[PDB]
């Protein structure tokens, strides 16, 4: 399909009545191209954080390359810190949750 | 401010210096910090930088600089007089470097700057090479510091650390380039300026320690410099540079005396505005106004570190220690860039510098005036003093001392030397001095050298210009109506002057096709020839990339060609050259000129091949640097050796022009080693047929290419992809994609960035950095440049499928319909005859 | 008149805090690749649109380059197509891709990439070699070739040469959240600034300025691609010819004799305006 | 810095005399300007208070012993 | 709604940012208003 899709992707390029709402019609997003159809969201290294996306969400569906690469290069001292830090903040939520 | 042009009078307070940038953003930044403070009419708004050495507004509405803008002025010293230093910035774009070349003989010094949050780059490495190559002093610039400062907000110690990385980096690509001693480059040494050119924050040792005396004591600042620039820690207890690091806990000095203060005053300034107090700026010995407080963190930032900063003198110090003065830096301007030899009573008048002498100047940029009808030739006056309405002779880059006619007189109106205001108040400029002649563009296109018309009859043009790069995208350019077809070429006219490494050729198909290098560089040079030389609107077609024809077996039979005088026949046999040999010969490496012994000496050591071999007629390709090499290996039993001898000058001719002209697709071909086997001909001159022999022999090339095994070759494009960690796996996925090899990949020193240094090929190269950004959302960039020439898969004159108009051809197929869509657009006939 | 602010930069910082919700943490322009306002301007002046952008209506009937006819160098039987030539390249240059590009704008090509770490715990220092950031190679390096000074021979400072900012704290409490708000948008960059009214600060504006909602149904698309061309064609008709003489004819009416002034309620005006309407 | 030390060290480089307290006036180009007006210059012309001339291929003269010194007029403006 | 029920918040209709809506329904009114207050002063006008 992808290869007929750019073999006519190419012949393209070179050979009242009152509506409620919006049609998906209209919709241009469809590209066949799986690079540009499936593009890498733009995490930031773990500092990707979109507005509307729900934070704790974002966490769980972030891809935790980064934050799998920077505990493997923390050391004792960071991991120390950082197991801290993680243990306050779900002391936090907990108490939220409570 | 008369004493601008009283300063160029003295030709030994001049610096001839060019600048080079990982991105155009940086020089111009410090382009503009400079112009600034020369100029004092002239300040950069708060929501963008001036970019003054931005003229063409092609370049401002992009954002990358187009053309190099060569524009400063006369500036101070801390322990000198003002030195009228003149500055051509180069744009920072790895196919746009091709104009930094022009530079590299504009002047002798090459003042490169390195991000210090990016680090070493590829234009960065590339042009380090180039100029190593080209005999100019390299002085480094440490840009962006502020970026470890602010942007990373790394500790000083581990900045530090990342700086000397880089500085040891750079000396270390300098030293694989060049082997002279004078490449030792670092603080102590003067050869690394720390320049953020942002906020207006440049420095060297030397000028930290011309503060730390103005400030207080009197402690000598050179002897501080040479102590403080590296880490030789400080003892406080000794109180002085104790290399063997007596105290604990204590900082290198550099780290804690220079890094630290900057550091403190950065974390004062951007923390809060009461960590910024009057204490604290009192402290500092600044008193501000309350409307610069009352200022946003970047205007503010700025203003502190302009006023704490002085007015850049240490760039100055350190160009003035090590950029030498035309008079002395002329001499291996000389030997390099002429190819007259400096021994000639001229050529070494010239390398003395006179202006008293003969009129010896050479210009290679060319500029469009105001209104775009007429141009200005830019370039360095070597020799002589050229005054307004005096007639010179422009000898062309094409000059030869054969014949006369290939050079023009004209006269030369109003110089406009002076370019920082880009006025034409100049009447007459002295040797060593860059000058605007103007009048003169008509009869010479690119880098050609003027001269005085009577004074001297056997001076000659200096050597043509060499780039780096090479012109491999090539696109059609057609008019909408064939009816002002004249005015588009007259802009396609105006294209070649203005743009150096854009190559326009009219092929025989009646098809104007431009050759440049990268596609940013054919879009900017579409751009400038509709809105500005050639209003009219302009088709063009698919981008194309400029192939090669190599050979991979040795041919099967010989072939001859005879001419029509008495049927004397040429016999011969191609086979593919030794591997390694191209990119030798095509790197200068060994020259046609070179005495038979030496060229039999470097092949017997290097390549072993036979002395015999060696001794017999080379050629080399077209200027003894293309990589398709003839040697002549006529036995000398037949008695055609003086027939030989008479007939070189004829078999070198066409072996030049079966080079230039190939059998398929009549394009460049490499690495063939022809060899020319045997020739019967008549000793009668009247037999010997100037014009019988050059078709015969590229007949004979051709047929020998087809003997021998013929393959397709694409210029595969180096392309130093920078991205982040997380997208760099989905980076490769791209060179999936685009038919790409990784070849390398290692995160960058300091930054948590990656690099990833791959061989794309050209074919699939157009659009690709598009491809790159849009897919990893706008993060990762790319910046692709020719590499080297690969054999392309399949076979160019197999009988293969057809492939569909619009459809992708597989890879055993690309060669073959390669060949013949290459063959019918250049206009020759498609079919491949193996009798032809 | 409550016109312009005057602020201190931990007031931005935790405002920035707070409003981490409703902001993106894009801080470099090179996110915005394609879909800045230059780039939707020369979709518009075209007929291609980019996916992610929205179609147009062209601005004229352009029959001359809808179907050009076969020409000698315009055959497709000479033209080679590795890959399809799509909308992304003709927007990124405009001048080359596009035979009669005729009326377009210009985009910026590149922004250095913002090497920033946005800070994830207050009590660790700021100035601190954050984990992300690759390590470098502490060679021992013994050679000597760079140049050496004198071995304790010569340097004699004076005690009263200090190493200039001395006594200071080199990395304060404050430096983490100025060095972020040096970072924020557009809103939270400025130390202090001008007011600007209720009803024109589009807090929505930043979300369709990106890329897409990735992982959305198609009917959030369509709306993204709507609303952004709604903004496009807002973005270009704007130009003020209007050289007013300043009558505020609000102040006028209230200085008339007529109308009177007081103070209520919101509430009670609305109940007024609704019995005005009746 | 003094305005005129910083203007003996500006013109540095170019053809400058500079007559001593001894009566000998030696013309040249200033290579090196020092700070307390030491000047060292090289191919310089030395003319002594009796008349006799000669040239000499290197010298450094210390301020202690110089008189006065002429510049050119390229750095009055 | 999307974005307010983007994660644990519920797929129902609670989501509250008006102001969204509010401003384009304010410049839209704006617009109107001169055609509303023409037609007033014309009808309260004799001419109408």
């Amino acid at each position: 399909k992808d290869k007929s899709k750019e073999l006519h992707a190419i012949k393209e390029r070179y050979l009242r009545k009152f509506v409620f709402e919006w049609d998906a019609s209209e919709d241009t997003s469809i590209d066949y191209n799986p690079l540009y159809k499936e593009r890498h969201q733009v995490q930031l290294l773990g500092r990707g954080f979109i507005a509307g996306i729900d934070l704790k969400q974002q966490k769980r569906e972030q891809s935790r390359f980064y934050g799998d690469l920077m505990e493997k290069r923390r050391t004792l001292e960071e991991k120390e810190q950082e197991e801290a830090r993680l243990r306050k903040l779900r002391k936090k939520e907990a108490k939220q949750r409570w | 401010m008369d004493f601008l042009a009283d300063l160029m009078d003295n030709s030994e307070l001049i610096r001839n210096v060019t600048l080079c940038g990982h991105l155009h953003h940086g020089k111009t930044c410090f382009v503009d910090c400079l112009i600034e403070q020369t100029h004092p009419e002239i300040r950069k708004r708060y929501d963008q930088d001036l970019c003054y050495t931005d003229i063409l507004f092609t370049e401002q509405e992009r954002g990358v600089g187009i053309k190099s803008t060569p524009v400063t002025v006369v500036l101070p010293d801390t322990k000198g007089k003002s030195y009228l230093f003149n500055i051509m910035d180069t744009p920072g774009h790895v196919n746009f470097s091709d104009e930094v070349t022009a530079g590299l003989r504009i002047s002798d010094g090459v003042v490169l700057f390195i991000d210090a949050a990016e680090g070493v780059m590829l234009n960065t490495e590339r042009l380090i090479k180039h100029a190593v190559q080209e005999r100019l002093a390299v002085t480094v610039c440490i840009n962006k510091i502020d970026r470890l400062i602010l942007e990373l907000k790394l500790p000083p110690t581990d900045a530090y650390y990342k700086l000397r990385h880089i500085v040891d980096e750079v000396n270390g690509l300098i030293s694989m380039y060049s082997t002279d001693e004078n490449l030792i480059l670092s603080p102590l040494l003067g050869n690394v300026c720390f320049s953020s050119s942002q906020y207006s924050i440049c420095f060297t040792l030397g000028s930290f320690a011309k503060i730390y005396a103005d400030t207080f004591g009197d402690i000598n600042y050179q002897e501080f410099a040479k102590r403080l620039w590296g880490d030789i820690y400080f003892n406080p207890k000794t109180r002085k540079f104790t290399k063997k690091a007596p105290t604990s806990s204590s900082q290198r000095s550099f780290v804690e005396f220079i890094l630290e203060p900057l550091y403190k005053i950065l974390a004062q300034v951007v923390g809060d505005v009461d960590t910024s107090l009057p204490r604290t700026l009192d402290e500092l010995g600044i008193h501000l106004t309350k409307e610069e407080l009352k200022l946003n963190i970047r205007p503010l930032l700025r203003l502190v570190c302009k006023k704490f900063f002085g007015e850049f003198t240490g760039f100055v110090d350190m160009c003035v220690q090590h950029i030498p003065s035309p008079k002395v830096g002329a001499k291996p301007k000389i030997e390099h860039t002429y190819t007259g030899g400096v021994d000639s009573d001229l050529g070494e008048a010239m390398s003395d510098c006179d202006p008293d002498g003969p009129l010896m100047c050479h210009t290679t940029k060319m500029y469009s005036t105001d209104d775009g009808v007429q141009f200005h030739a830019f370039g360095r006056v070597l020799s002589g003093t050229i005054h307004a309405g005096q007639p010179v002779k422009v000898l062309g880059e094409n000059y030869t001392l054969e014949d006369e006619e290939d050079s023009q007189i004209c006269t030369v109106g109003r110089l406009w030397i002076s370019v920082a205001r880009y006025h034409i108040e100049v009447n007459r400029v002295p040797a060593g001095n860059w000058v605007l002649i103007e009048g003169v563009d008509q009869p010479i296109v690119k880098t050609a050298t003027i001269t005085e018309p009577r004074g001297n009859e056997e001076a000659q043009i200096f050597r043509p210009l060499k780039f780096n790069t090479t012109s491999v995208i090539k696109i059609a350019v057609e008019p909408v109506n064939p009816s002002e077809l004249p005015k588009m070429l007259d802009g396609l006219r105006k294209v070649n002057k203005s743009y150096p490494s854009l190559t326009t050729k009219v092929e025989e198909s009646g098809e104007h096709v431009i050759l440049g290098t990268g596609e940013l560089y054919l879009d900017c040079v579409m751009h400038d020839l509709r809105k500005m030389y050639s209003e009219i609107d302009i088709k063009v077609a698919d981008p194309v990339v400029t192939f090669c024809e190599t050979v991979v077996e040795t041919s099967s039979l010989k072939c001859f060609a005879e001419t029509p005088n008495k049927k004397n026949k040429i016999t011969m046999i191609a086979e593919p050259l030794e591997k390694g040999l191209a990119e030798d010969i095509e790197n200068e490496v060994v020259q046609i000129t070179w005495n038979r012994k030496k060229l039999g000496e470097f092949f017997q050591t290097k390549y072993d091949w036979d002395l015999l071999a060696a001794r017999s007629i080379w050629a080399f390709g077209p200027d003894a640097t293309g990589p398709n090499i003839l040697v002549d290996d006529t036995l000398p039993s037949e008695v055609d050796k003086a027939l030989l001898g008479s007939v070189k000058d004829s078999i070198v001719q066409g072996f030049q022009w079966g080079t230039r002209e190939g059998p398929l697709c009549d394009e460049l071909i490499r690495n063939v080693k022809f060899k020319i086997l045997d020739a019967v001909v008549a000793q009668e001159p009247l037999h010997r047929g100037g014009g019988q022999i050059i078709p015969t022999a590229r007949r004979v090339v051709y047929s020998a290419f087809l003997m021998a095994t013929p393959r397709l070759m694409e210029p595969y494009y180096f392309v130093e992809v920078q991205a982040p960690a997380d997208c760099v796996s989905a980076v490769y996925t791209v060179l999936a994609r685009r038919r790409g090899h990784v070849t390398q990949d290692a995160p960058i020193p300091g930054s948590p960035l990656y690099t990833i240094k791959a061989f794309i090929p050209a074919i699939d190269s157009f659009g690709f950095e598009t491809d790159l950004r849009t897919h990893t959302q706008g993060q990762a960039f790319s910046l692709s440049v020719f590499h080297h020439w690969q054999i392309v898969p399949g076979d160019p004159l197999d009988k293969s499928i057809v492939i569909r108009p619009l459809e992708p051809q597989p890879a055993p197929h690309l060669a073959r319909e390669f060949m013949i869509k290459t063959r019918r657009r250049k206009g020759l006939s498609e079919d491949v005859s193996i009798s032809k | 008149t409550y016109q312009r602010w005057q602020f201190t930069l931990p007031m931005m910082s935790t405002l920035y805090r707070l409003a981490n919700q409703l902001l993106t943490d894009l801080v470099d322009d090179n996110y915005f690749y394609l879909f800045d306002l230059k780039a939707f301007f020369t979709s518009k002046a075209l007929n291609m649109a980019i996916p992610g952008g929205p179609k147009f209506e062209p601005l004229v009937r352009d029959i001359n380059l809808q179907d050009e006819d076969w020409n000698e160098f315009n055959d497709i039987n000479k033209i080679i197509i590795r890959q399809p030539i799509r909308t992304e390249y003709k927007i990124a240059f405009p001048y080359l891709y596009n035979n009669l590009p005729h009326h377009v704008h210009l985009t910026w090509y590149h922004t250095p990439n913002v090497v920033f770490i946005k800070t994830e715990d207050p009590d660790l220092p700021a100035f601190y070699f954050d984990p992300l950031i690759n390590p470098i190679s502490h060679r021992h390096s013994v050679k000597s070739q760079e140049p050496l000074p004198d071995d304790d021979e010569e340097f004699e400072l004076p005690e009263f040469v200090e190493p200039f900012l001395k006594d200071t704290p080199l990395y304060t409490d404050n430096t983490a959240n100025g060095i972020a708000l040096l970072w924020a948008p557009r809103p939270f960059n400025l130390r202090s600034g001008r007011t600007r009214r209720a009803l024109d600060i589009p807090l929505v504006k930043n979300w369709y300025r990106e890329h897409c909602p990735a992982g959305q149904p198609v009917k959030v698309r369509v709306s993204y691609q709507k609303l952004l061309k709604y903004y496009v064609l807002n973005a270009l008709k704007h130009r003020p010819p209007k050289a007013q003489k300043k009558r505020y004819l609000f102040r006028s009416f209230k200085a008339t004799k007529f109308f009177q002034s007081t103070k209520l309620d919101w509430v009670e005006v609305g109940l007024q305006v609704c019995r005005q309407g009746y | 810095i003094g305005v005129p030390i910083k203007v003996l060290h500006e013109a540095e480089g170019h053809i400058v005399t500079c007559e001593t307290n001894t009566g000998e006036v030696y013309r040249g180009k200033l290579i090196e300007a020092e700070d307390n007006m030491n000047c060292q210059m090289s191919n310089i012309t030395v003319t002594y208070r009796d008349g006799r001339v000669a040239q000499l291929e290197q010298v450094y003269i210390r301020g202690s012993k110089i008189r006065f010194l002429i510049l050119p007029d390229m750095l009055k403006n | 709604y999307y974005r307010f029920n983007t994660g644990p918040v519920g797929k129902g209709p609670g989501c509250g940012f008006w102001a969204a809506g509010w401003r384009v329904w304010l410049f839209f009114m704006r617009g109107i208003t001169p055609l509303l207050e023409r037609w007033l002063g014309n009808l309260l006008a004799r001419q109408f």
